[PDB]
DNA sequence: CTGAATTAGACAATGCTCTGTGGCTCTAG
RNA sequence: UAUGCGCAUAACGCCACAGAG
């Protein structure tokens, strides 16, 4: 428990977007989990590689 | 019949104005028109 | 007094004859002049920043140099000229040039149009010159670049703008903003200050330190420290970019001039020749510099470039010697731009901190206004002017280096210069500034404030509206940091700040005010003819021997510049040459020039020296020089060296020098708005002030021209009986806030007891006080109503009953409508479709259509889909709205009492406004007595009386005045009447007091202030009501209220507030794990049952009641990977 | 590894841009998770609005507009004993007081009362009191949500609440054609209130517990004097005095 | 009583003062002005026969001073040497003096039947401000050694140093209303400042000593059965009933 | 209707948990870093997949059958390529 | 704005007297005395005539047709 | 003591009897302990440590050491929704049948 | 050749509730 | 969830200013 294999998606319905007319907005959560996750794509290429 | 009569804010002179024609005044071409008020019944108390 | 004076036209006594002149309502042939110089630091600051600011500005930017493929190309600019705003190219108009009306009817920015003359040279020599447009500006109205500038008020009246209208403020986006006046520290001075925090700075560093806020014409600002450290060594800190840097001071004075280092030494003590640590110690300075191999000035300039050019970044064709010279000019006493002029500055300011260092002048106070100045909006519209002009050449760069990078097929540059056009557009990053006030920098521009420096010049009323010229802010940081010594009222700041005129609470003592005759100086001026000047004085030059020793000797500055040194003997003949010079105008001395002479007392006092200030944006106000018989601008640090006297009787010879214009000079022109101020206790004068700018009064004359989102207008208001003679010095009946009503002070119904008042059913429901807010609401289709295919234009389609004879054939309201809730507002077509969409009218309150003006784009090529609709909403005063007199009294209404139960005089008169008399012993606003008393004297004779503070002594005091005043009347001496019950029948036994009190109504009503909430909206992550009255939303039930209802011991009325009534939630949980994360429904074949997923049996899941919060904390804990086991038993 | 820093904790990771708050700035201060939103929540069912005195209501009663009366609801189960005055409420309606604003079925399902025709709300107080119906659910009875009336207890309250006698339960005396909240002088000292222009928050209890220990504990003869130290905090103030003297 | 029978009022009449009185308020005064060097020689202990050059040498050496001991003995001898005045004046003026005395006069019934008010207000209405005191001292000198532009440096009268001596019901000369604004905006920031202190204080008491509550066997105890007292308050008793025991 | 919590917290226990017990915990892995498409409805295998809740009540869920009022939320993993450290625990793991 | 049409405190009808006021100060009478001569004895009615600042003429210079 | 001498300046006169209990829940346990959140390590209950102050760190060591909440303490009753033991709360109420 | 006290740096906290408006939330490469 | 008539539309934060008690 002192490392991570995976992280932890919480809930959508924890995680909204706030919409307001013809623009959405993502909140801080799914940021800093797509900032994680771009990474793992990134690394998983160069791993490929 | 009853055209929309709007007034420019400059020369005052009185524009009709449909949906797709561009808006400025056809004389002086000035870009604010205020609409003008026309007849109608509004009852107010006086109180 | 004295012609020529500014203050000459002050009258004598209020009059009331203007109201019923022949001439009235006719507009003058000119505006009047007491108004005009309100907005003078701003309009003043600002032509000087566009014409002759923007001259110097595009002088000072260095040419732009940097590498193609083979050769080295130049950038310059030439020239910049900011046009006035004119209508875009391809217009069809009558009219080219462009009004702020207009801009501030269709919302838009009143734009001026800024275009450089940028040279460009290759190898050496210049090949062409490009005209080219950058972008365009904002322009503050009536500056030399409105189009408003120089018109006659009948002609203000023609093109819809305010006839008396000044104008001080930006429109941006339709919005009148304005650039508050900041405190900075004063320029070209070196302030010694005490900061403990230095001491964290360096290894040996102490608390001592001489700052220093050098600014270039207006155009440049860098701050600068010099620390002193524990050994006697003296660092310099320099900040570029905001970053800092620090560098002995050996090397910086090595560096700036040829000089020995014996002749750097004897610069350095120079006053105090004898103590032998200074000695040791610069002898020290000397050394470090020796000991790294720089024994020239030009080994220390290669060394200062070779480690400074990582930071800086020049081209790396630069010598070193070159790139030194550059931060010595971005970073180094940019006010001088001479070497030998930087390096005896710098030697001046390293003797102050040996003498603050060695205990033997004082500290500088830089919360006192001495050390202070003003930051003007001139001032900060040319310093980001400037940078984005810097920030445009290096965008260039930035293009030819993506076409070197991408289209690098060597395309020769033969007038190949529209790669201009791919470089930055200065539009949108100068918009920002003026649009929100945050201040986006790579230098900072000198300030210590990012945010806060445009605000909103709304006009509520015009007392509310001038005090937006007129404010001083001290900064936003300050607001936040929890000390009450920025915060204190200085004896430094007579005549310059008000004390009375500052909010209350958070912004108290931060937002200051300037009195009415204090002014920021805005001119400049040529100062090459004062030192020689001075020379011709007993001022020895700097380079030549004094004749006497230095330690008998004063330093003498002109404007950041040392000149030289004066004999001791012959300095107070030199200062009072000066301030005879500068009083007659003599020999081209400025009128607004401080000429300070602190004076060796051989005490740890002020550190001694003559220094002279000529520069702008420093407060100065007028006072009278009595040994010419003229009258003297005198500034902040003068002032304290200078006896002035108040009254007449206070003159002594021989000591008082000065004397005021005025006893009640002290205040600011809303300040001497208050009706005897002096019988009032000052919180209650502070008070008067805020809430004299929060009243319903009568804002403007404009109303259909003016489209702004709330507007508070009083129906028939009046002109007060009792006021200051300042009140028709800056003819504040074109725009008056009140009216006068009979107040009798009684206590009489049981509804006036803490802070309550009565107001006269009768006199209610005929015009008392009634007033109205005129909402105005802009509607664009294409920005709100984005759906796609751009094509949205108002209208019906005909046949709709959605809109049948609710809107005009224009899907728009009629003009004399009214709209309850759910009334069609307004309806849309889609043109390449054919629906119509019909929008609802969703406000609570009943307006009625005022008018609705439709607007074009910048062309007169818009269509039909911009519209600004304005409302009258009715707001007449209800129980619960708050109403004020003009002595800091407020008071909600408590009761609206019919006429035949008010008490009626023995004069056949009932009151209007029943005031409780318990609220006056606690707050001593005895001025609201002798209002009443004076203003009843004033109806009765048909007068109107003098209210100006500190016109009544103690000899001839008010009371004695106005009763003899009421006497004369046939009244009572006291105030007092026979008053009857008028629900008894029987005279009241006391003896009641009864006058004319001018009343004001704030615009704090209850309808904008009720809110009930019983179900509705939830917030979408904890399912708990949402906040807001205009979401129709819920209120807080906090900890303070949880705490003080867990003391009343009811657990099931927390239980309620606090779970059923936020967020009672069901979960299911395995009631063996102990998880709520473990559940889950199993999917269909019905049976419906759950699964634990961790044991894989049903049968262990139960409900449990959770708040829904819960929920959400068991789930962002399970993000982290934290188990939460419930005990389910 | 900076990322799931960030996605923890949004402060471990220095010299990085482009964060958002982490899990401990959705839980850690103020405007956080458990100040914010567990030791503090919005609330349901209350009001607020500017105070004014009253001296012809009780000292432990408040002054409710119809503003606030028509709006505010209390759900009244029906019994046999108290069936004609909700019969009659749900005759007023929605926007007649007193009245109410819906009734509640007894299978949970919420039916709206009709501000507009009276011939649907004649025919659903017809329908109070029947027993249970087709639908398989005879455990309760229906709940009519009618609105604040004379009597009812509301708990007052003005921020910053800073001792016991800053929330006290008063009850409700309903006031027409006003939008405030009209409080006795006795009680202006125990919420250091003076109608300068201060509002009041009245929470107004859902449950039968609730509205017990406020008429028990709470209320407003009970809290006379002062946990300080004993001493007395209602009594009357600045006219009366004088005039007693 | 107060609707129908007698009326209550405050006029001018119960705030002004006899002219005998005022005649002995005018040369207490006038010996006030002249109370000067005898309170500096009295701090910096000198002889009575130094100079009046030498004496504001020495306070303008304990003024400019690191030490500030002496400065404080000045201004604290400085407002001994006032008070006596402000004594003076307010035994001439207020219990007889006034133009009406106690029950005729409205505003000592305000005040002396606990309506609302001070004596301290009404001697400020009446007699005099008295010595204007920001922070525990007389208000502060500029760098130069003057009070306020309009007296000289480091001058002796109690005019320059914060004793106002005039009142507001004939009004404020403008350096004491200077003066008095001064105080005025230290009142105004010191009541914005406590504020903040004084409920960050009582959150961390009340998040310690929230689960005290009296048990079934008498003793308080923490929510986890630590017992804290044996019996509350060390007798038992509660507050609020102790109070006629 | 009838109150469907009748069960009552006695206590709650905070811990750690196994990566085996999320992994039995977790419904979808969740690999795609773009949210919504062109047509605005949310990915497959990205942040906003129906596996997980839906955010709003326009949509059902995919693991239940449910809608936003009845769905209680869905838990879901990103499965890193490499071993990151746990920062809750990283303090305690720099002192061992 | 205009000329209230009766004053605030009783109801005395005010209104019919601004032009009366106006050209009995024409006239050169002290405004006391051309308030006596409008029969405004109590000073609330004498305050309605004495405090008006008439913004109706300043707000008609903005008038739109100018034709 | 000196509680009653720091408001006895003021001429404000808490009662003894608050005093005393102060004094006795400072001195519980044979020291003289603050009340801020480091006298708050020594609590019982987690969850009362995390709505006061550093609530990260309070549920960093409560995940650590594995810590119990028995959900008696009046925040731990506020957080899971439960009737809070004070007051109302100390007894039960029992259908006889 | 290592436990010792000390000192600098890091960090966490700093009253409560409520009402509005206005700009921006991905512009730069 | 709110409005309107099961149906149609609208479903927000962060800063900064200003204000109330
Ligand atoms: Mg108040
Ligand atoms: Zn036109
Ligand atoms: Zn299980
Ligand atoms: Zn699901
Ligand atoms: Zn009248």
């Amino acid at each position: 428990v002192f490392f991570l294999d995976f992280l932890v998606v919480p809930p959508s319905r924890y995680r909204p977007v706030s919409r307001l007319g013809d623009q959405m907005f993502t909140n801080g959560q799914t940021v800093n989990l797509q900032a994680v996750m771009k990474d793992v794509v990134l690394i998983r290429k160069l791993l490929a590689l | 019949q009853q055209p929309m009569i709007y007034i420019c804010g400059e020369c005052h002179t009185e524009n009709e104005i449909k949906s797709r024609d561009p808006i400025r005044c056809r004389e002086c071409g000035y870009r604010i028109m205020y609409k003008k008020r026309t007849k109608r019944l509004v009852v107010f108390d006086a109180r | 007094m004295d012609p020529g004076s500014r203050w000459r036209n002050l009258p004598s006594g209020p009059s009331l004859k203007h109201l019923t002149d022949p001439s009235y309502g006719i507009p003058r042939e000119q505006q009047k002049a007491a108004l005009q110089e309100l907005t003078r630091a701003h309009v003043e600051s600002f032509n000087y920043a566009v014409h002759e600011g923007l001259g110097l500005a595009v002088q000072a930017i260095p040419p732009f140099e940097f590498a193609f493929k083979d050769e080295r190309i130049s950038f310059t600019i030439l020239d910049a000229v900011i046009s006035p705003p004119t209508v875009p190219k391809g217009t069809i108009c009558k009219e080219a040039n462009v009004y702020p009306a207009e801009c501030r009817g269709r919302r838009s920015t009143y734009r001026g149009k800024l275009t450089a003359d940028i040279n460009w040279a290759v190898n050496g020599i210049s090949k062409g010159i490009i005209k080219q447009f950058l972008g365009y500006v904002p322009i503050m109205v009536k500056s030399k670049l409105c189009n408003l500038r120089n018109l006659p008020p009948q002609a203000l009246i023609e093109h819809h703008e305010e006839a008396e209208e000044m104008g001080g403020y930006f429109i941006i986006n339709g919005i009148e903003k304005v650039i508050r006046m900041l405190i900075m520290p004063r320029r070209n001075f070196p302030i010694a200050m005490i900061r403990p925090k230095w001491k964290t700075r360096g290894p040996g560093y102490t608390q001592y330190g001489v700052s220093m806020h050098c600014v270039r014409e207006e155009h440049s600002a860098v701050n600068m420290n010099l620390h002193y450290l524990e050994n006697g060594t003296v660092m310099l800190n320099f900040i570029y970019r905001k970053e800092l840097f620090f560098l002995p001071l050996g090397f910086a004075l090595k560096a700036l001039v040829s000089f020995s280092d014996y002749q750097i030494f004897q610069e350095l003590i120079k006053g105090k020749e004898d103590d032998s640590f200074l000695r040791n110690s610069v002898s020290q300075m000397l050394r470090i510099v020796m000991e790294e191999g720089c024994s020239t000035q030009k080994q220390v300039l290669n060394y200062l470039g070779e480690c400074f050019r990582v930071k800086l970044n020049v081209p790396d064709w630069y010598p070193n010697e070159q790139a030194a010279e550059f931060l010595f000019n971005q970073c180094i006493c940019i006010h001088l731009k001479s070497n030998t002029e930087k390096f005896y500055m710098l030697c001046l300011m390293t003797r102050k901190l040996f003498a603050l260092a060695k205990g033997e002048c004082m500290e500088d106070n830089p919360d006192s206004l001495v050390n202070q100045e003003v930051l003007t909006p001139g001032q900060l519209f040319l310093m980001f002017l400037k940078e984005k002009l810097e920030g445009w050449l290096v965008s260039i760069k930035i293009a030819f280096d993506k076409k070197a990078q991408k289209t690098s097929v060597s395309m020769n540059t033969d007038n190949l210069m529209r790669i201009f056009t791919m470089g930055i557009d200065l539009t949108k990053p100068f918009e920002y500034l003026f649009a929100t006030g945050n201040l986006r920098s790579k230098t900072g521009l000198g300030l210590l404030q990012d945010s806060g420096l445009c605000v909103v010049a709304d006009k509520l009323n015009f007392i509310r509206y001038l005090s937006h010229f007129r404010c001083v802010h001290r900064g936003a940081d300050f607001a936040k940091m929890r000390t009450t010594t920025v915060r204190r009222l200085l004896p430094e700041s007579w005549g310059f700040l008000c004390p009375v005129h500052t909010p209350d609470g958070e912004p108290c003592g931060l937002m200051n005010h300037l009195t009415a005759v204090c002014e920021v100086v805005t001119q400049f001026v040529y100062t090459a003819s004062i030192p020689a000047l001075l020379c011709n004085l007993g001022v020895t030059p700097i380079d030549g021997a004094p004749h006497r020793s230095y330690s008998e000797c004063y330093p003498v500055l002109l404007d950041g510049v040392m000149v030289g040194w004066v004999d001791k003997d012959l300095a107070p003949g030199i200062a009072d040459s000066l301030r005879h010079f500068k009083v007659l105008r003599e020999k081209r001395i400025p009128p607004w020039m401080e000429v300070v002479l602190i004076p060796m007392t051989g005490k740890p006092s002020l550190y001694p020296g003559l220094f002279l200030f000529t520069t702008p944006c420093r407060l100065v106000r007028p006072v009278q020089n009595l040994a010419l018989g003229k009258e003297e601008l005198i500034g902040t640090m003068e002032q304290i060296f200078m006896n002035v006297a108040i009254f007449e009787d206070e003159v002594f010879a021989g000591v008082t020098t000065h004397q005021e214009l005025f006893p009640h000079s002290l205040l600011s022109v809303i300040a001497n708005f208050i009706p005897f101020s002096d019988h009032n206790q000052s919180p209650r004068n502070m008070y008067q002030c805020q809430m004299g700018k929060q009243t319903m009064g009568f804002p403007l004359l404009t109303y259909q021209d003016r489209s702004d989102n709330k507007l508070y207008r009083l129906q028939t208001p009046q002109s007060p009986l009792v006021r200051p003679s300042m009140y028709d010095y800056y003819d504040m009946d074109n725009y008056p806030i009140g009216t006068n009503a009979i107040v009798a002070v009684i206590s009489y119904t049981g509804y006036d007891m803490e802070d309550a008042m009565i107001v006269n059913k009768a006199s209610w429901e005929r015009g008392f006080a009634h007033g109205s807010v005129y909402k105005s609401e802009f509607i664009d289709l294409s920005e709100k109503i984005k759906q796609g295919d751009s094509s949205l234009v108002f209208g019906i389609k005909p046949g709709d009953p959605r809109v049948l004879q609710k809107l005009d054939d224009d899907g728009l309201p009629f003009i004399g409508a009214k709209l309850q809730y759910g009334d069609p507002y307004y309806s849309y077509l889609n043109l390449n479709t054919g629906e119509s969409f019909v929008m609802y009218y969703k406000s609570k309150e009943n307006c009625v259509v005022d008018n609705i003006k439709v607007c074009s784009n910048d062309t007169g090529s818009g269509k039909f889909k911009c519209v600004c609709i304005t409302m009258r909403v009715p707001r007449n005063p209800t129980i619960g709205d708050k109403f004020a007199s003009r002595h800091g009294q407020k008071g909600i209404l408590s009761r609206l009492w019919p006429a035949e139960d008010m008490p009626f005089t023995e004069s056949g008169m009932v009151p209007d406004i029943l005031f409780n008399p318990h609220g006056f012993p606690s707050r001593m606003t005895i001025g609201m007595l002798i209002e009443s008393m004076a203003g009843k004297s004033a109806a009765l004779h048909g007068l109107c009386h003098d209210a100006t503070p500190f016109i009544f002594s103690e000899e001839n005091s008010a009371l004695e005045y106005f009763g003899e005043m009421l006497k004369a009347a046939g009244y009572n001496f006291y105030g007092t009447e026979r008053l009857y019950s008028g629900i008894s029948g029987l005279e009241l036994e006391a003896d009641i007091f009864i006058g004319v009190v001018y009343y004001q109504r704030l615009r704090h009503m209850v309808s904008d202030k009720f809110q009930v909430r019983t179900t509705g909206a939830r917030d979408r992550v904890t399912n708990q009501p949402i906040g807001g009255r205009n979401v129709q939303g819920g209120i807080r039930f906090g900890e303070m209220e949880r705490d003080a209802l867990l003391a009343h011991g009811t657990s099931f009325l927390l239980h309620d507030r606090l779970f059923n009534c936020s967020d009672r939630s069901v979960a299911h949980v395995c009631v063996k794990c102990g998880s709520l994360l473990s559940p889950l429904l199993e999917k269909p074949p019905r049976n419906r049952k759950y699964n634990c997923t961790l044991c894989s049996r049903s049968d262990t899941i139960d409900t449990v009641s959770v708040p829904y919060v819960f929920r959400y904390f068991v789930a962002e804990l399970a993000a982290m990977n934290i188990k939460v086991k419930l005990d389910v038993v | 590894q900076s990322h799931v820093n960030i996605v923890f904790d949004s402060e471990m990771d220095k010299l990085m841009m482009d964060k958002y708050p982490g899990i401990r700035q959705i839980l850690e201060k103020k405007e956080g998770l458990f100040r914010k939103h567990m030791m503090g929540k919005r609330v349901d069912y209350a009001a607020r609005s500017v105070i004014c005195p009253d001296m012809y209501i009780n000292t432990n009663e408040i002054g409710i507009p119809m503003v606030f009366a028509t709006k505010l609801t209390y759900p009244q189960p029906v019994t046999p004993w108290n069936v004609q005055e909700l019969r009659q409420a749900v005759i007023n309606g929605p926007n007649v007081h007193p009245g109410a604003s819906m009734v509640i079925n007894e299978d949970g399902s919420r039916t709206a009362l009709s501000a507009v025709d009276m011939t649907q709300r004649e025919a659903v107080a017809k329908q109070l009191l029947t027993p249970a119906t087709g639908a398989p659910k005879p455990q309760g009875t229906k709940i009519v949500c009618r609105h604040v009336k004379n009597g009812d207890i509301l708990l007052l309250n003005r921020q910053p609440t800073l001792h016991r006698p800053s929330i006290q339960a008063h009850r409700a005396r309903i006031l027409p054609e006003e939008k405030v909240l009209r409080l006795h002088y006795a009680n202006c000292k125990a919420y250091n209130a003076d109608f300068d222009g201060d509002e009041m928050n009245a929470h107004f209890p859902q449950s039968e517990l609730g509205r017990a220990e406020a008429y028990v504990l709470a209320c407003t003869d009970q809290q006379y004097l002062v946990p300080k130290d004993g001493q007395p905090l209602a009594g009357l103030i600045q006219d009366h005095m004088v005039s007693g003297a | 009583y107060l609707q129908l029978y007698r009326g209550f009022t405050l006029g001018v009449e119960d705030i002004l003062v006899k002219p005998k009185a005022d005649v002995k308020r005018q040369r207490i005064i006038e010996e006030s002005t002249h109370c000067g060097p005898q309170a500096v020689r009295a701090a910096l202990n000198l002889p009575e026969a130094a100079s009046y050059d030498e004496v504001r040498g020495k306070w303008q050496d304990a003024h400019l001073g690191k030490d500030q001991r002496d400065f404080n003995m000045i201004d604290l001898k400085f407002k001994e040497e006032v008070n006596h005045y402000s004594n003076e004046i307010n035994k001439a003026c207020m219990p007889f003096g006034l133009h009406r005395q106690f029950p005729e006069n409205s505003l000592q019934m305000m005040v002396q039947s606990g309506a609302k008010g001070s004596t301290v207000n009404t001697m400020q209405i009446s007699c005099l401000l008295g010595q204007i005191e920001l922070e525990g001292r007389r208000p502060p000198l500029m760098a130069s050694g003057k009070s306020l532009p309009c007296f000289e440096p480091y001058e002796f009268t109690p005019r320059a140093g914060g004793f106002v001596t005039g009142r507001f019901l004939t009004g404020i000369k403008p350096p004491e209303f200077f003066f008095h604004c001064m105080a005025g905006r230290e009142g105004l920031v010191d009541t914005a400042v406590k504020t903040s202190r004084s409920g960050y204080l009582q959150r961390c008491i009340i998040k310690h000593l929230e689960g005290l509550v009296v048990q079934y066997d008498l003793t308080v105890r923490d929510s986890d059965g630590s017992v804290v007292q044996f019996l509350y308050g060390e007798d038992g008793l509660d507050i609020p009933k102790t109070q006629f025991l | 209707s009838k109150n469907m919590p009748w069960r009552r917290l006695q206590g709650i226990s905070f811990g750690m948990y196994s990566a085996e017990e999320l992994k039995k915990l977790s419904v979808k892995s969740i690999t795609n870093p773009r949210y919504l498409d062109s047509l605005g409805n949310p990915s497959a295998n990205g942040l906003y997949d129906l596996a997980l809740g839906p955010a709003d009540s326009k949509e059902v869920c995919s693991t239940c059958v449910q809608d936003f009022s009845n769905c209680s939320g869905h838990l879901g993993h990103i499965e890193l390529p490499l071993t990151v450290y746990n920062p809750l625990l990283f303090d305690k793991l720099y002192l061992l | 704005m205009i000329i209230p049409v009766r004053c605030f405190t009783c109801g005395k009808i005010v209104g019919n007297k601004w032009e009366a006021y106006l050209g009995l100060l024409q006239a050169e009478y002290t405004e006391g005395d051309a308030l006596d001569a409008l029969g405004l004895k109590r000073y609330c009615c004498r305050r309605m005539l004495l405090a008006h600042v008439d913004l109706i003429e300043k707000l008609l210079n903005y008038a739109p047709l100018e034709k | 003591k000196e509680i009653k001498d720091v408001f006895a300046v003021y001429g404000i006169a808490v009662d003894p009897r608050h005093l005393s209990l102060v004094a006795d829940y400072m001195c519980f346990e044979g020291v003289y302990k603050p009340l801020n959140r480091f006298g708050i390590r020594s609590n019982s209950s987690p969850l009362q440590q995390m709505t006061f102050e550093t609530s990260f760190q309070f549920l960093k060591q409560a995940t650590m050491l594995g810590s119990h909440d028995e959900l008696r303490s009046p925040s731990a009753c506020l957080v899971v929704g439960k009737v809070v033991r004070g007051g109302t709360g100390l007894f039960e109420l029992k259908q006889p049948l």
